[PDB]
């Protein structure tokens, strides 16, 4: 009450609150002024990255636990430390002279893999961080770039407009779906033109999510390790999909003649602290 | 250095007020859903305020209202000839309410519903309205399926569920017939803004998902090293 | 009562207002606060992150991915222009999609420095010197690398360190600079120059390709705001 | 005087507002407070006495009276479901007219959790065991007591003491669910099957019947106010 | 088990403004009771209110009662071709008053009744009014007769006794015919409610007792052991 | 004046009362935080329930006088502490396999038992609170339920629409109504249908009002100790009925072939504390 303060131009002004409400009152708009490699154990599978690479901590968060500060819950099972942590290898995807781009839908991208396949199955909430790691083994005469990126809910657009799309075009169960350089003209499919990233934006402005560059000169891999994001603290996995990665390689592979030809690309994910709730004798499928 | 960023700020990018809807009510007897206007409460039938939203994932803001209600008089016969002030009742519908059929229902009376009657010739109508979500924070993109089969609707159509703002005429009319056109107006307040994310560069077809055709990254210029003009437009 | 004087102003609509209003849900309680990671507080921190630019932006390439890779061939050349364009971060070509230009395009003004990345996708074993040079408006854009060389300029290994950074000074006549630049209040020309020539040795591709990313520096501010005139509608889309 | 400005919002009819207006009746004193018993504070206390639910809502019995008796016959079933009904306090038929639904029903959103207290009416020398589950949303329905012995459930021995209690769980995305529950912010399935089967002596009639109380525990809340779809009126009664 | 209850307060289910009557009245002459239009203070008219009400036996409250009077233009000849604004009249009468038995009548001067003059074009009008009874609590049900011999009427309708709301125009209106509506609304504030129970599950059929026609309970589902719909409505 | 308060969203808010009426300012909305078993011996009769059994006490209160603090009579004649407080017993009711249901209206049911139709006959006024104590005498094979229920101010809807109710129909002399389970097609009778309780509310929801169970397994007898529920403090007995027991079995009563078939219902009531007022010679019939 009777408050005073300043004005961006003495000078002040007198607002008074008059209602009992916390959003019946005006906006603030005012401000108070042979050699070492690194080597990350997680669960019982290692990896062996660089000693000079970066490593990008998410959103700047590094993945933890949700605590009873902030639970929704009724009642909280236990979440395994060992059984789902390892570094999980997914399938090797072909790097070829025009390969347009390559992406996955991790949440049902794990659904075979080890036991986290084998408690999101059973229980009806989940949780978990995700510790990316893709790798191309390089050469010195095999120039080249790649970009990688864990878009964030990244609805993408169906190939004709007035239609939905179909859980078997959208994501794939082992494979990647490839980013047509042209247009697709399916009926159902995705609309998978790689210079707009399917979600309809400027595939250049992808960087503002976590990304990483796997630049075929100056670096082996690339790791991220994104944090778990949404609105709600728990939601099933099934029908919905946490993130997206997207490997978009924006320069070509360009090698010689007397050179190898089938450089590969895998992706080798581990979840970090997988917690889950509401256990229901389902068994899903 | 000493040029920091006040107009930049996560406010005064988004507390001002965008136009969202534009309806249209006449006020004579026959075709009853010309006499009321019905709208789900969405934000992305206008592109004006689709696009500032679009720019991050999650949100949680509070919202001030405003309807510009106007009228005009409708052409023909058994006109008026004189007329007194002609009042708006403006009704929201919770998720889960019963909504009138037509005008002159039995549930009009709005006793729990925040109804609020608006005369012509004075300020437009203003409410308050916090932060109304089941969730933490009205999700703009939503990468997941209604059901757990993965059937059903896909997108962002699964937590809008806001409900509807029904709008309609509280006077009979017995000689003339008059329209009127609803503009609801969204400013939202104490905003914050969650997990950046690029522009929409193609341009919006629809208001149920995420839909375009695919656009051009830019315009084209003359060659790779083209500097534009170097001289005027003349000679 | 009290005999107030209603002064002009009443009962008016302004759009960029501040008032007060009674609430329509009165004691509603709200869900409580949770951290999602990535609370952006100023707008300006989406245009510190680097987006690539598309530089190589012909008419046949823009609509193709081959808009954003910069042709730098190895031979002898010596006088051939990698790139030029005038530094307008809202009209030009160049910039206007990128990240810098989307938020900046929204604000009318603009002011501060942009800084211009330009990452060498290459094999490891090839060896060039570039000069980049920022020419401000003076008279007419750089033709050849003598006139290059007395603007402001980087000479970059691209065998020592890929990446090289120019950091485009903020010399102009008045503190702000409108988005929709005119002869006045407009920007120098940027150009890139060979230095010494790519030496490619016989095991690698003799082509390379080099990309640019362009992001504001920490002083950069916007000064007014009014509509994007880049997205568009026709009816109530339904 | 006092040169005021009339801000949006004069000359209006909010129904849910609070201000002050002139008295009509002043000066009037009024009759002095008597203490009736029975001053209930807030609405929930009606939602925390036990109503009977009509479980056995069959299209023939809810006409009758037996449609809150629950049969439960005597004999080797071991594969028999008592009752199963979706958990929706809000829309489903057996809970919409039972107390806690009518003051639920009154308010747009429900979260808390819910008791059903399952009273045994059968003679004192009868026996028998019962699964009750709340099975939560996961999959598909129980269909045989394998499938419902995983979901949270309570054996209860009608001979030791009649009157179990199950004080269904809230487990849930959301902190609120819509008392018009979608698939979205839906609620799993009840049901109750046979431990050992009734044994009842000779001298007892086989059949019994039991029946279902329904009441919110502590922790039950409502969040918004809508119009009740049960009631309605065509004209000025009179 | 930090989810306590606000707006499941005895305040905020009954402090809402509900329409208890809709009157009718025109402003010529000839049928001197189109003229004006009487109300018995009931709460039992409409319905929306009356089971709000209806969940506890007694009540006492102080209530803010408001009109959103409107008015049309009667068809036929003789029109106003233009219309001063009109005001309206609306007087309480105590019970045991004198009331008017027309228009023009001598009793409309309320001298000790507290009458309100209304303009059209303005705010509505509001008054608040005290816990007026000579019992201790407004009782919603009343289980005995009038008389002590046991004849009379039986039920609510005998401590209901709150006189009438007599509304009239004053203005002669020497050209033109037109109508005019009354919708009064209740709110009742700092109320205290006694012994609660049961919503009345049968529909309302009168506005003297608590006739009804028996009904069933519930709906009817398929089974004992129906669970609705196991996959979605497709297929 | 000038008070600052909280609202539920530093925020406050100041408003003043400008009228000189307490029903002038705003609503308030905001809150500041060979076995042993009992005998009740009451006047000259008692009883035996059990000593396992609950007593439900009203509305929570137990019944007393009507003080001086909030009396509005003239003058105040005597009220009698032995004369009537006896366990008045009335007629005995019979539980069959078929039957619907019973009520009573007790201000007009006890004016023929003891001195309390003799008190109440001559005193202008009345108040007394009741003590009922319904019992059926039980047996391990004689399965069955019972609710009882004393719902105060039990408006009883007329069988045809647009009629008033008689009051010969209504309420009884020595008898308990039956409760159809089917409709009465009665031109001035009550509309009695047991799935409606009279009042036209759900069946189901008669537990608001003191109620107890007569469940044959677990209970043998119920005890309801009722308090005076009125407006008014004192009103005549013969207008009005202060409240209704309601006898409804929600099981019907299922023996065999060779048990009793002639089990038994009595009610046991006693008033308490029962004062009078306004004696006029009247003896009114
Ligand atoms: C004054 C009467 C009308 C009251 C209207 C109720 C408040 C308006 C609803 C608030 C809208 C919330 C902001 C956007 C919600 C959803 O997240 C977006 N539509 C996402 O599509
Ligand atoms: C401003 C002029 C009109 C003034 C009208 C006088 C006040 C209105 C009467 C108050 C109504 C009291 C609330 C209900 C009373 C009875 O108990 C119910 N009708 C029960 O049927």
């Amino acid at each position: 009450g009777a408050q005073v303060s300043t004005q961006k131009t003495t000078i002040h002004y007198t607002n008074i609150n008059y209602y009992k409400d916390a959003a019946s009152n005006s906006a603030n708009r005012q401000d108070f002024t042979s050699d070492r490699v690194r080597s990350i154990t997680l669960g019982n599978s290692t990896i062996t990255t660089q000693e000079c690479a970066n490593v990008v901590v998410g959103y700047g968060v590094w993945p933890s636990y949700l605590q009873d500060n902030e639970a929704t819950a009724e009642d909280q099972p236990t979440q395994p430390d060992v059984a789902t942590c390892r570094f999980y290898t997914l399938d090797s995807i072909q790097w070829q002279k025009e390969s347009d781009g390559w992406w996955w839908k991790f949440p049902e991208a794990l659904k075979n893999m080890g036991l986290f396949g084998q408690n999101m199955e059973y229980h009806y909430l989940g949780r978990s961080g995700y510790t990316i790691h893709v790798q191309c083994n390089a050469s010195k005469f095999h120039q080249g770039c790649l970009l990688v990126v864990c878009v964030p809910e990244a609805e993408m657009g169906c190939s004709d407009v007035e239609r939905e799309v179909v859980a078997a075009s959208l994501s794939s169960e082992d494979t990647a779906k490839s980013f047509s350089r042209t247009e697709s003209n399916g009926q159902h499919t995705v609309q998978t033109v790689v210079y707009n990233a399917g979600m309809g934006v400027g595939v250049g402005n992808l960087t503002i999510f976590p990304h990483q560059w796997i630049n075929l000169r100056t670096n082996n891999s690339a790791t991220i390790v994104m944090p778990y994001i949404n609105s709600v603290p728990m939601d099933n996995m099934f029908r919905h999909y946490n993130f997206t990665l997207m490997i978009i390689p924006f320069a070509k592979l360009e090698y010689t003649e007397q050179a190898s030809n089938y450089v590969p690309i895998t992706v080798t994910v581990a979840p970090m602290c997988a917690e889950y709730n509401g256990l229901r004798l389902a068994s899903h499928q | 250095n000493y040029h920091s960023r006040t107009e930049s700020s996560i406010e005064n990018f988004l507390c001002r007020a965008a136009c969202v809807y534009i309806a249209t009510y006449k006020s004579a007897g026959g075709t009853p859903t010309e006499r009321y206007a019905s709208w789900r409460i969405n934000t992305r039938q206008m592109v004006q305020l689709r696009r500032k939203f679009e720019l991050f994932t999650y949100l949680r803001f509070d919202m001030e209202i405003t309807f510009v209600i106007t009228s005009t008089q409708d052409p023909g016969t058994q006109l008026a000839q004189d007329m007194p002030v002609l009042t708006h009742q403006i009704m929201y519908i919770p998720p889960g309410g019963p909504v009138p059929n037509s005008a002159t229902d039995f549930a009009w009376q709005s006793s729990t519903n925040p109804s609020i009657f608006w005369t012509e010739g004075c300020a437009p109508a203003r409410m308050s309205v916090p932060f109304i979500s089941i969730g933490n924070a009205y999700s703009n993109f939503y990468d997941g399926w209604s059901h757990f089969t993965q059937e059903g609707v896909y997108g962002f159509n699964s937590l809008n569920n806001m409900g509807h703002i029904y709008v309609r005429h509280v006077n009979e009319q017995s000689l003339g017939v008059s329209t009127s056109t609803l503009r609801v107006y969204f400013k939202p307040k104490h905003v914050r803004a969650w997990v950046p994310r690029p522009p929409r560069l193609s341009p919006y077809v629809k208001s149920s998902n995420v839909n375009f055709k695919p656009t051009a990254v830019t315009t084209e210029r003359k060659d790779i090293n083209d500097v534009g003009t170097l001289r005027p437009v003349g000679y | 009562g009290l005999p107030t004087m209603l002064t002009p102003g009443s009962n008016q609509f302004l759009t960029s207002d501040d008032f007060q209003s009674p609430s329509a849900m009165p004691q509603f309680d709200v869900t409580p606060e949770m951290k999602i990671p990535g609370e952006v507080h100023n707008l300006m921190e989406i245009a510190e992150v680097d987006s690539v630019v598309p530089v190589n932006n012909t008419k046949e390439n823009i609509n193709s991915m081959e808009a954003y890779r910069i042709p730098v061939t190895g031979g002898d050349q010596l006088h051939t222009q990698v790139f030029g364009f005038q530094m307008q971060p809202g009209l030009n070509s160049v910039f206007k999609r990128t990240l810098l230009g989307e938020i900046l395009n929204y604000y009318a003004h603009w002011s501060g420095s942009v800084k211009l990345t330009f990452v060498f996708c290459g094999s490891a074993m090839a060896t060039g010197k570039f000069l980049l040079a920022y020419s401000p408006p003076g008279a007419s854009p750089p033709q050849n690398r003598k006139q290059a060389m007395l603007g402001t300029h980087v000479i970059w290994d691209v065998g020592l360190q890929s990446s090289c950074v120019l950091c485009i000074p903020w010399i102009s006549q008045t503190h702000y600079r409108l988005v929709q630049q005119d002869e006045y209040t407009s920007a120098g020309y940027v150009t890139c120059w060979y230095q010494t020539g790519l030496i490619v040795p016989p095991g690698a591709p003799p082509s390379c390709t080099i990309l640019c990313f362009a992001s504001a520096c920490n002083d950069f501010s916007v000064r007014n705001l009014r509509d994007t005139p880049f997205i568009e509608q026709t009816q109530l889309l339904q």
